[PDB]
């Protein structure tokens, strides 16, 4: 098995960047690496094939160089519709194999997340399930930490995560944690509270109720 | 034009059996080798089999081989993948891709073009409709002019559901976050939305949440609590 490993594995730049991704394989392979374009939820499209030919109808401002071992694609002047995940892929020996991608992101300026909580709907305590959401909303970069603290106890591994893609209009991100536990357990405990930290906070920003809005 | 339309998708229990279809159209399909390709939820592109243009030739991936089996019917411009006993790994969307010259040109293969992908979830969990729950922001709060409120769309399967806000009407600040699996085999799913703090109580919010695989539909105000 031929391996490809891309770097970076994600990147932000700007409409009119010059940007670089380079694809690094295991084993010699001359010129049989080929680079894919995909967006969220589409197929992949052939960007460039035999390391450096340009497929038809793929703009100029796409290319690649590089044999061997060591390949690169080049934007060279980044536009909006190139935002997007980049894939390299040998064809020098079967299996075939792919890189593990390369996310070009939008670059802008930091931004501190809105953090809000949510107590668990009566609706919900019925089924015998309490969920408790905490929303991190529009910050900038994607990097962040959640703390789940319950009765001032910090929580790991009752809790999952989802992130958005770039908002189309500004650019950011935003976040939805929730912690999930029992009807029962939830009745047990008072205090609920999620603390963040993000490079656009001075200190961790946290949101707490108490149970039965006390 | 080049047409690969991919059929075939769905729920598979573990172990069982199913098969994918992608028909072309718009190049002659008997003098091209065609590759499926698969890609987990948020994984990269993985490469699953390749069959020659007479079908003599098949080789896989090393974690498919042994139970997929490729094949095609030249005669209806049909590729086709084999999936028996299939596991939770194999959850993925497949792509079939044409190469991009004739099996006999010897060039450097790559995938020119693709089909549009079907999805298979490998899962026992049974289909059901999701319970929806109000994210509701507190009436006392006086942190901001600004309030989030959101739905909780909670325990269904399969994916996907659809969230609007107010039928489509509140598009300003909307933010449906990708959906979580859950260790039940359930998914979980939250939208919220931002908006103005002094319009809780007096502008009505409306989450429509649809989920096809059950016909359901469910309409839930969001109100302030307290």
């Amino acid at each position: 098995d031929i391996q490809l490993t891309q770097s970076p594995s994600s990147l932000s730049a700007s409409v009119g960047d010059r940007v670089t991704i380079t694809c690094r394989a295991s084993q010699s392979i001359s010129s049989y690496l080929n680079w894919y374009q995909q967006k969220p939820g589409k197929a992949p499209k052939l960007l460039i094939y035999a390391a450096s030919s340009l497929q038809s109808g793929v703009p100029s401002r796409f290319s690649g160089s590089g044999s061997g071992t060591d390949f690169t694609l080049t934007i060279s002047s980044l536009q909006p519709e190139d935002f997007a995940t980049y894939y390299c892929q040998q064809s020098y020996s079967t299996p075939r194999t792919f890189g593990q991608g390369t996310k070009v992101e939008i670059k802008r300026t930091v931004a501190a997340p809105s953090v809000f909580i949510f107590p668990p709907s009566d609706e919900q305590l019925k089924s015998g399930t309490a969920s408790v959401v905490c929303l991190l909303n529009n910050f900038y970069p994607r990097e962040a930490k959640v703390q789940w603290k319950v009765d001032n106890a910090l929580q790991s591994g009752n809790s999952q995560e989802s992130v958005t893609e770039q908002d189309s209009k500004d650019s950011t991100y935003s976040l939805s944690s929730t912690l999930t536990l029992s009807k029962a357990d939830y009745e047990k405990h008072k205090v609920y509270a999620c603390e963040v930290t993000h490079q656009g906070l001075s200190s961790p920003v946290t949101k707490s109720f108490n149970r039965g809005e006390c | 034009e080049v047409q690969l339309v991919e059929s075939g998708g769905g729920v598979v229990q573990p172990g069982r059996s199913l098969r994918l279809s992608c028909a072309a159209s718009g190049f002659t399909f008997s003098i091209y080798g065609m590759h499926w390709v698969r890609q987990a939820p948020g994984k990269g592109l993985e490469w699953v089999a390749v069959i020659s243009y007479d079908g003599s030739n098949k080789y896989y991936a090393d974690s498919v081989k042994g139970r997929f089996t490729i094949s095609r019917d030249n005669s209806k411009n049909t590729l086709y993948l084999q999936m028996n006993s299939l596991r939770a790994e194999d959850t993925a969307v497949y792509y079939c891709a044409k190469e991009g010259r004739p099996s006999d040109i010897v060039v450097v293969v790559a995938f020119d073009y693709w089909g549009q992908g079907t999805l298979v979830t490998v899962s026992s969990a049974s289909t059901k409709g999701p319970s929806v729950f109000p994210l509701a922001p507190s009436s006392k709060s006086t942190s901001g002019g600004t309030a989030a409120l959101g739905c909780l769309v909670k325990d269904y399967f399969p994916e996907p559901v659809t969230v609007s806000w107010n039928s489509g009407a509140l598009t300003s600040g909307v933010h449906t976050f990708p959906a979580v699996l859950q260790s039940s085999g359930l998914y979980s799913l939250s939208s919220v939305v931002t908006v103005p703090s002094s319009s809780l109580g007096t502008q009505t919010y409306i989450c429509n949440v649809n989920h096809k695989p059950s016909n359901t539909k469910v309409d839930k105000r969001v109100e302030p609590k307290s």
